[PDB]
């Protein structure tokens, strides 16, 4: 939130906050970070690699939340589906084996969120 | 072509259309200038999308039909060209939006901005709807005085730029690479003679050339800033003085007149 | 101050009230007054500049300066006038600056 609030130089929370979970504006684009804890010993620190990060399951609302199939996350994860239905799309050279999905890092700017027309997440009008 | 024309016509000019465009106008102003907090308008977006939608097309059916009505009497109009300019910019950008992917890459894009500034300009058309209500006239001496004033304030104002013109040219031809920060293009070296125009910071840049490069700048500048500073602007001072004093005997005058 | 006031309502509330300089120094020391009174007005920050606003009207009386001070008050509603033309033609290009360079260089255009 740290970072998001000062590349985006605003930040908004959802109406309804929830202190368990931070929303994250669809304009912004969505870096995340994420840190190793040890809970043996007290050291915890951040995750300084790589990794792969995948979209696999989505709600209108919560608990309503569905896992996709595996042509389903490849159609919406991957660059490479011909169908607009790619949810989300990040400006990374690395990428996977076939090219599949891209492999992000901490140095990497972010996900855009992007919402094409066969994504879910398309034709959403406020309840 | 005659009765349907002149039909269009008697209800174009009708004292309700009017109201009616107004009333249009001044709710998008209300939106225009709720937009500009960023803690309403990035709740109230997606109510704004649909009421922009909503405003572009009543714009079409305002241009349409008076178009329509009134031949080319339209285009001769000033007030609706600016209408029309601004109805111009609004389709360009809806057909852009369309023929894009709306997302963070365009959010941060700069033309879909530039795009987006120009939907500002719809505000000018309140200016028509405080005309009637009335402004008060309050600033129509001022306006009327600045009216008279303007066709030597143009003359006046362009063979100052043309100065600066001459001396941006002669000051690239010169100084490059003797601090190339300020003036390595003949945009910035256009520019920088500009904002010395203003006299803000006016000494930086000579220290600044002294310090590396080296001083003949000195009587370039100094030279630059006597010509238009000092004998330019003045003028732009007196004939405005002069203006608001023939302004003053015609209201004695007239006064005495009665 | 006080007993001038006192002397001018002497002379006839209404006449005394048919001024401005009057309300200006009837102003001046009846906001001097109540800090003996009240408690959160008997403060240097209220106290002392007024007792200097209460040395105009008493500059008036040297003429050569007196004209300026008329020249200032008379000049006033053509200022206003030209005051509001110059706000009125910033505040369409704040809006036209804030709608282009909001989301970028944030620290002026919000
Ligand atoms: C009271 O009745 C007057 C009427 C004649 C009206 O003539 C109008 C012609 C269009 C004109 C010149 C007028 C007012 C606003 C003017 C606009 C203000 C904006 O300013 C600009 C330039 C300056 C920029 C800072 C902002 O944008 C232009 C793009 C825009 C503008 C100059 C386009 C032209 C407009 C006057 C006769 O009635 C009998
Ligand atoms: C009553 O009928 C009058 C009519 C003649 C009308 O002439 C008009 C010509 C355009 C002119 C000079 C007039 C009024 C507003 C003037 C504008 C006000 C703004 O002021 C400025 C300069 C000052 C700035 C503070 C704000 O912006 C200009 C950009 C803008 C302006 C000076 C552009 C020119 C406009 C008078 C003859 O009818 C028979
Ligand atoms: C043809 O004859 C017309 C005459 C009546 C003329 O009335 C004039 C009254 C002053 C007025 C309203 C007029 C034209 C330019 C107007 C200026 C243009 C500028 O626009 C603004 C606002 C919009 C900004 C984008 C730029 O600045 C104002 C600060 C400035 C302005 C709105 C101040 C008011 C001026 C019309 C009657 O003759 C019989
Ligand atoms: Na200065």
């Amino acid at each position: 939130i740290m970072h998001s609030e000062e590349i985006n130089k605003h930040y908004f929370d959802c109406v309804i906050k929830d202190a368990e979970m931070p929303c994250f504006l669809f304009r912004d684009l969505f870096q995340p970070f994420f840190l190793v804890q040890d809970l043996v010993t007290g050291d915890s620190g951040s995750f300084l690699g790589s990794y792969v990060l995948k979209v696999v399951g989505g709600g209108r609302t919560l608990n309503t939340i569905r896992d996709y199939t595996e042509e389903e996350i490849f159609r919406y994860n991957s660059p490479l589906d011909t169908t607009n239905s790619l949810i989300w799309k990040t400006k990374v050279e690395r990428t996977t084996e076939d090219k599949k999905f891209y492999i992000m890092s901490h140095e990497s700017p972010g996900v855009e969120w992007l919402c094409l027309e066969n994504s879910p997440c398309y034709d959403i009008i406020p309840q | 072509l005659l009765g349907l024309q002149q039909m269009i016509l008697s209800l174009t000019q009708s004292l309700g259309f009017e109201t009616f465009i107004f009333i249009v106008v001044c709710l998008n102003t209300v939106i225009l200038v709720a937009q500009t907090f960023t803690e309403l308008e990035i709740r109230g977006e997606w109510y704004f999308m649909v009421l922009d939608s909503i405003f572009l097309s009543i714009y079409v059916l305002e241009a349409v039909l008076k178009l329509i009505a009134l031949g080319l009497e339209y285009f001769y109009d000033p007030w609706n060209n600016l209408d029309f300019f601004i109805m111009v910019m609004a389709v360009l950008d809806f057909v852009l939006l369309q023929i894009n992917s709306l997302s963070y890459s365009f959010y941060n894009h700069s033309l879909f901005r530039i795009l987006k500034v120009f939907k500002s300009m719809r505000a000018l058309r309140a200016i028509r709807v405080l005309r009637r209500l009335s402004i008060l006239t309050s600033l129509h001496e001022v306006a009327g005085t600045l009216s008279g004033s303007l066709p030597s304030i143009t003359a006046i104002l362009t063979l100052m730029f043309t100065c600066l013109f001459l001396f941006s040219v002669v000051l690239r031809a010169l100084f490059q690479d003797s601090d190339p920060k300020r003036f390595q293009n003949i945009f910035t070296t256009l520019f920088t003679l500009f904002t010395m125009l203003t006299l803000d910071d006016w000494s930086l840049i000579y220290i600044d050339n002294r310090a590396q490069g080296a001083w003949y700048i000195i009587p370039i500048l100094m030279i630059y800033i006597v010509i238009q500073y000092f004998i330019f602007l003045n003028l732009v001072i007196a004939v405005l003085v002069d203006n608001f004093q023939m302004a003053l005997l015609k209201g004695l005058e007239k006064v005495k007149l009665e | 101050l006080i007993c001038e006031v006192l002397l001018g309502w002497l002379n006839g509330f209404w006449i005394f009230w048919k001024d401005g300089w009057n309300i200006l120094n009837f102003a001046i020391v009846f906001i001097l007054f109540m800090g003996f009174f009240i408690k959160q007005l008997d403060m240097v920050a209220i106290t002392y500049p007024l007792r200097v606003l209460r040395l105009v009207h008493v500059c008036m009386a040297v003429e050569p300066l007196a004209r300026i001070i008329k020249v200032i008050l008379q000049s006033m509603p053509d200022l206003a006038n030209v005051m509001a033309l110059i706000l009125f033609f910033m505040l369409v290009f704040s809006v036209f600056g804030v709608t282009l360079f909001g989301a970028f260089v944030p620290k002026h255009f919000q």
